């Protein structure tokens, strides 16, 4: 078992508080905490050797914080974010210091919006158009995420079983607003099978999308608050 | 940060890929080590190594006598390979204690497309059907895919049940995925 | 041999003078394992404020140790070193010899 | 002439009682410079000697960490010797690792070391050659097959023939005063009486460096037929030593005492 | 000063 992390997606407002958890692997006497924002490498934040701190050089101190005290798990805590704060955080640890290999944790990923209200669920399946199967003797599904925010979402395609092969999803979403900040993103994604696979009427093909605010922060207005959802839909062919 | 690494590579599936890594300003205590990461996920560790060659199951790494370079070489790519590669210096000394992983290598892996078939086509929504987008499909992968118009990126799918691999490209009427070096139908 | 008794050697550090400060050192080697037990006495009592060096060994792997204190000798005061060990089935009391 | 730089590690187990007990220390020749001690408070590197405590804030943090990184990694190394040697959690082991450089009177390197023992008998050993091992019993040849093809050997090999060495030389030049003395021994001659029998002891007292020869001859021939103690430390960075042998009286001019040192000008003779 | 960047045996 690895480096497990706590929580995986977040979504906050600017001057307001989180807190990231981390257990490294069992005995590891070593446990780093990094930042790494889109587009970059990991950067260090703060290193522990057994239960103190040990590396601060490049740690935010006005709003970064951190305790591992009994030299097990530890705990990064952030106050109050800023909305440069958006990145994944990903904890990671050695068996004994930084020269052994470092296990990484899932990570974390934040995202610091200036208004809560602006997050919202994604938007969702393009049968695949009949010259295809005419020239190619195959059929391409695509599927478009659109009008979400954050960019916490986990897309899969569903056939009667979830399937792996003959899918592309797109690398980075782009944005629906590219000169505006905190915009809707949307992503695109393609399932292609064989024509004969499609010609039969018994297949289910689902384009799933998993959404990632919670109940503690509750806004209570009409449209409904875009809480970590599956925004889904199908074709059948 | 000790090491200058280039910024992008491109390869195609198969090639031997060889990413080389300047430290002129290594020190004695100093290891040399590179870690890989995958899209959605943490770093992984590959190889370190001091002086001699390494080689495992993933790379090797060849270092050469003045250890003022060393070359992560990456046997036979494919296109899982596609991650970020970092070339790390450091050590258990106080000017190497800090790890600094960089900027890293952006490699990219590249599909070899047997029986290039560019052809743009009309995909219409199963409920909406009055929506439509542009399947730039089936291009080479030597062509790079360049308002309202959303062009999203090249994307190459694997149907291993038939050995047949497929770029793709997604806009969203189509005359075709707009102003890029665009061929046939 | 796996376990290896203490060597002891009572002495002060300057030539002995009565009435003269100096220091009174009992000088543990050649043992093995690291587990000891030293105490320095004063006309059988143990001295209260004992300091010691910190634990080394010799090329043989067997460690020694030195244990201090500062006293000032008298002609009537007698003091030793006691000893407990793995190797020991009682207590190894060594007397300070001062031509020794 | 020649200086030396060396680090000693002891690690003993401690079943059901918590982390083992790990101490440390540092050498430069005869002089103990650095310590430390897992059951200390600071739970730092401490100096020892008076001139190492002019190094900065930076050095007794990255001494701190290495010395943490050492202690762990024989921590994790008993369990598995433990293992490699069938042993059960009831019983206590320990593991002593030894190492460093010697330097000449120019500063060069001639040669470095290192050997680790388990339960106070040899397990490993790095040659002279510092690219070889030498293992001492079959659970060793894992350990040793393991370091053969580990890259962290030439790191090993590269800190004790440059690292080591270079420490030294800033060791020597900071600690100039003290570590480049010479104390000769102070030589006397004790006679202690059955009747036509008496034993004389002959005495060296606040010398440095430790290392000194005490021999007893009769009529200019050796006499190794004599009482040898061994070479105990006086508390204040001297060392002293006797020698003793059993005379029969009127004797006593037929006897006599050498003493080798390298601070006296040229070997001592006693007579009584 | 210390060695680092050692191994386990």
């Amino acid at each position: 078992a690895g480096v497990a992390q706590s929580p995986r997606y977040k979504i906050i407002e600017k001057r307001q508080s989180v807190a990231f958890w981390c257990n490294p692997i069992s005995g590891h006497a070593t446990l780093y905490w990094y930042q790494q924002i889109l587009g970059q490498g990991p950067k260090l934040l703060i290193q522990f050797q057994n239960n103190g701190v040990v590396d601060d050089s490049q740690l935010p101190k006005d709003r970064f914080s951190a305790e591992r005290l009994k030299g097990v798990d530890s705990t990064l805590k952030i106050q109050p974010a800023k909305l440069e704060d958006s990145a994944v955080y990903l904890c990671a640890s050695s068996l004994v210091a930084e020269t052994y290999e470092q296990y990484f944790g899932p990570g974390t990923r934040l995202t610091v919006t200036e208004d809560l209200n602006k997050v919202f669920p994604p938007e969702v399946v393009f049968e695949p158009s009949e010259a295809e199967i005419s020239h190619t003797q195959k059929a391409t599904l695509v599927c478009l995420a659109t009008g979400f925010f954050p960019d916490h979402v986990e897309l899969s395609w569903w056939v009667n079983k979830e399937v792996h092969s003959g899918v592309c999803t797109d690398p980075q979403p782009l944005k629906e607003q590219p000169a505006l900040n905190d915009s809707r993103y949307s992503l695109s994604s393609r399932l292609r099978v064989s024509a004969t696979f499609w010609q039969n009427p018994r297949n289910h093909f689902r384009c799933q999308v998993q959404f990632y605010l919670s109940e503690n922060d509750e806004w209570t207005q009409d449209r409904a608050k875009p809480v970590t959802q599956i925004v889904s839909a199908e074709a059948w062919g | 940060a000790k090491t200058t690494q280039p910024i992008s590579m491109d390869s195609y599936e198969g090639q031997e890929v060889n990413i080389t890594c300047s430290h002129n300003n290594i020190a004695t205590n100093d290891y040399i080590t590179w870690y890989q990461q995958f899209p959605s996920q943490g770093p992984r560790f590959i190889i370190q190594g001091y002086k001699t060659k390494v080689t495992n199951e993933v790379a090797s790494l060849f270092i050469p006598a003045d250890r003022k370079s060393s070359t992560l070489s990456l046997p036979r790519v494919s296109l899982s390979d596609t991650a970020v590669y970092y070339c790390l210096v450091g050590g258990a000394y106080t000017g190497g204690f800090k790890t600094i992983f960089g900027a890293g290598t952006r490699l990219f892996v590249k599909a070899n497309i047997q029986n290039p078939d560019p052809a743009v086509y009309q995909l219409r929504d199963s409920k909406s059907s009055d929506k439509s987008v542009c399947l730039f499909t089936d291009f080479d992968s030597q062509t790079n895919v360049s308002s309202d118009v959303y062009i999203t990126d090249k994307c190459v799918l694997d149907m291993r049940s038939m050995d047949f691999k497929s770029n793709s490209a997604v806009a969203w009427s189509d005359f075709a995925c707009a102003n890029a070096f665009n061929n046939s139908i | 041999m796996i376990q290896r008794t203490p060597k002891i050697q009572v002495y002060s550090r300057h030539p002995a003078e009565n009435g003269k400060s100096n220091f009174l050192n009992c000088y543990v080697s050649g043992f093995h394992p690291s587990d000891i037990e030293v105490d320095l006495l004063k006309n059988g009592e143990r001295i209260e404020k004992v300091e010691h060096s910190d634990l080394s060994f010799s090329k043989d792997w067997s460690f020694y140790l030195l244990y201090y204190t500062e006293f000032t000798p008298t002609e009537k005061d007698e003091y030793a070193c006691r000893v407990n060990h793995v190797t020991l089935s009682q207590p190894k009391i060594v007397k300070w010899d001062r031509d020794m | 002439g020649s200086h030396s730089m060396r680090y000693f590690f002891t690690s003993v187990s401690r079943p059901g009682r918590g982390e083992p007990r790990f101490i440390a220390v540092g050498y430069v020749d005869d002089t103990q410079f650095v310590r430390f001690d897992s059951d200390a408070a600071s739970q730092r590197m401490e100096p020892r000697a008076p001139w190492i405590e002019q190094e900065g804030p930076e050095y007794w943090d990255q001494e701190t960490r290495n010395v943490k990184a050492q202690s762990q990694t024989d921590r994790v190394d008993l369990g598995t010797l433990r293992g490699y040697y069938n042993q059960s959690e009831a019983g206590s082991h320990t593991i002593q690792i030894m190492y460093g450089c010697d330097v000449g009177s120019d500063g060069r390197f001639l040669r470095g070391y290192r050997q680790d023992a388990y339960d106070g008998k040899d397990y490993i050993a790095l040659n002279e050659d510092l690219r070889s091992w030498t293992a001492a019993d079959m659970a060793a040849q894992i350990t040793k097959r393991k370091w053969e093809a580990a890259h962290e050997a030439e790191q090993l090999r590269a800190y004790l023939d440059g690292t080591c060495v270079e420490w030294l030389r800033r060791y020597l030049e900071n600690g100039k005063e003290t570590l480049q003395r010479t104390d000769p021994p102070k030589t006397h001659m004790t006679h202690h009486p059955s009747d036509h029998e008496a034993t004389l002891r002959c005495w060296a007292l606040g010398f440095y460096p430790a290392e000194i020869t005490l021999t007893w001859q009769r009529d200019g021939e050796d006499q190794t037929q004599t009482e040898l103690v061994e070479t105990r430390p006086a508390g204040d960075g001297t060392f002293q030593k006797w020698a003793a042998v059993v005379v029969p009286s009127g004797e006593e001019q037929r006897y006599t005492c050498h003493v080798q040192h390298e601070g006296l000008p040229k070997p001592l003779t006693l007579r009584w | 000063a210390l060695h680092g960047g050692w191994t386990t045996k």
